[PDB]
């Protein structure tokens, strides 16, 4: 009763039988969550749509990952990732910013419970791929106690609206290294073009940053 | 001879600010503004007490404490009276030196009435006109509402002492009437009621205790002290008090019995401290409590 459902894909797919020659068949992709970090997602395919739609949620209940959610609202780090063609770079954004993404990507988000998040999907706009792509990248994010935990340094969280004020977000459990990690003056990294360009204030789009409704 | 310390005295600067205290969490309380993604650095332990002494070293440079000033006195300066001029303009006008590099206190600022006299502008046209064509921030050329007595009264309803001290700051100027009216009024709205913790770990703190010795009212803010522990900002006050009325009861009794510490708190409840009764009996109550935490 915790989990609710939501419809992602409605397909017609056909096959060919020598018997009665077009076979309609329904694919269905929907997504199951809680809205506390609990989601899955499966396929379902029937002859009828009832048929497809329970096969589908019954089976997406048992596929379930977590999501490590920031503050509970937001990811902890940007994610960049292709699945197949499919490219989705996420930006992890303060609270009060709303889901600012492809459609599907809402629905799953507020199944997961993810309130604040960008996202830019790229390359083909494959349902199947975005949510195999979406899953992949949000299970695979490194929490800030990971990382304390593998680097044995302090997470220290520098906010603009707090001023200097040093926030510690996560400790090494075990013990605390000793030396700096070295600042390696130029940091030999891969940007994104269009980041940069947006930066630069190089990027007109009369389609960026439009007027929506609350998501 | 014997000058009574000013409020910008070195002695009194250092008084004031450890009375005020440094609450981190409260100087960098996060504001309700447009916020960005934050940023995250790996550091060490010695590192995050770099940052956090940097930390210390930037809200003590938020929490300086503006300079108390007092009323300017009215201008009233005529430069010429051609009355020549008399009946043939029905409106007066103002000529505002809008020359860049001119501290805006040195500025002329004349006005030409319709009975020819060429007078110095009036310390509130002169704010005014600085302000029209050297807009500053936060700062408006009509009087904002809030200052009125029913808008200033739901502020510390809701306990915005803060923020009313803010919003004066930012309209008026130090040494204007409205200025000091303000922060007069705060000021003895928190001693009524008791709020002195608003304004502790705030650039506002060293100007409300300044006004409270000033006019021998330094009772409530002693009780609220020993009440919370702060014996050392209570007897600095008492000694502050006492250097800045040092032909008095307390003085006198401090200085005949030598009084250090606690003492001094004693001499002066009795002596001049009008609630001497309460004083004794809060200073009682905590005195036997430290005691048991010693053994």
């Amino acid at each position: 009763e915790d989990f609710d459902t939501r419809i992602l894909e409605v397909r017609n797919v056909f096959t060919m039988t020598a018997k009665e020659g077009r076979k309609k068949s329904i694919r269905v992709l929907v997504a199951v969550g809680n809205g506390k970090g609990a989601a899955g997602f499966s396929i379902g395919k029937a002859t009828d749509r009832m048929d497809a739609f329970r096969k589908a949620k019954n089976r997406a209940v048992h596929h379930l990952h977590y999501i490590e959610r920031y503050e509970d609202h937001t990811i902890f780090h940007d994610i960049s990732l292709r699945f197949k063609r499919t490219h989705i770079k996420m930006k992890k954004q303060p609270k009060g910013y709303g889901l600012r993404c492809h459609r599907a990507i809402i629905t799953i988000c507020r199944l997961i419970g993810i309130k604040d998040m960008y996202a830019k999907v790229s390359g083909s706009i494959n349902m199947l791929s975005l949510t195999q792509g979406l899953f992949r990248g949000l299970s695979r994010q490194e929490t800030h106690q990971q990382l304390a935990d593998k680097k044995g340094l302090h997470v220290v969280e520098i906010r603009e609206e707090c001023g200097p004020l040093p926030i510690v977000v996560a400790s090494p459990r075990g013990p605390l290294r000793k030396d700096p990690e070295p600042e390696d003056e130029v940091p030999d990294v891969k940007l994104d073009w269009e980041d940069v360009k947006t930066a630069q204030g190089m990027k007109r789009s009369v389609w960026s940053n439009l007027k929506r409704a609350a998501t | 001879e014997t000058k009574k310390p000013t409020f910008m005295d070195e002695e009194v600067q250092s008084i004031l600010t450890k009375m005020t205290g440094l609450n981190l969490q409260k100087t960098f309380k996060p504001a309700i503004q447009e916020l960005k993604p934050p940023t995250y650095k790996l550091m060490t332990q010695a590192q995050l007490e770099e940052a956090t002494r940097q930390a210390v070293e930037a809200a003590k440079v938020r929490l300086k404490m503006p300079p108390v000033l007092e009323e300017r006195v009215p201008i009233n300066d005529v430069l010429a009276e051609d009355k020549i001029l008399e009946g043939t303009e029905t409106t007066k006008y103002v000529f505002t030196d809008i020359s860049y590099s001119i501290p805006h206190r040195e500025r002329f600022i004349v006005v030409r009435e319709p009975s020819g006299t060429l007078r110095k502008a009036s310390w509130e046209e002169r704010d005014r006109m600085i302000q029209v064509y050297f807009p500053k921030e936060g700062r408006k050329i009509l009087t904002p509402i809030i200052f009125k007595e029913e808008n200033l009264r739901t502020m510390y309803s809701q306990d915005r002492h803060v923020d009313v001290l803010n919003l004066c700051f930012a309209q008026f100027e130090p040494d204007s009437t409205e200025y000091i009216k303000v922060h007069h009024k705060t000021y003895e709205d928190i001693d009524k009621r008791g709020k002195y913790d608003l304004l502790r770990s705030t650039r506002y703190f060293g100007g409300m205790v300044w006004y409270f010795v000033n006019n021998k009212k330094i009772d409530g803010l002693l009780i609220d002290q020993i009440q919370r522990d702060l014996i050392d900002d209570a007897t600095n006050l008492v000694q502050l008090y006492h250097v800045l009325h040092p032909d008095g009861q307390s003085a006198q009794g401090a200085k005949d019995q030598a009084a250090e510490g606690i003492n001094l708190i004693k001499v002066f409840a009795k002596t001049e401290a009008q609630k001497g009764a309460y004083i004794e009996l809060t200073l009682q109550t905590y005195q036997e409590a430290l005691s048991r935490h010693s053994a």
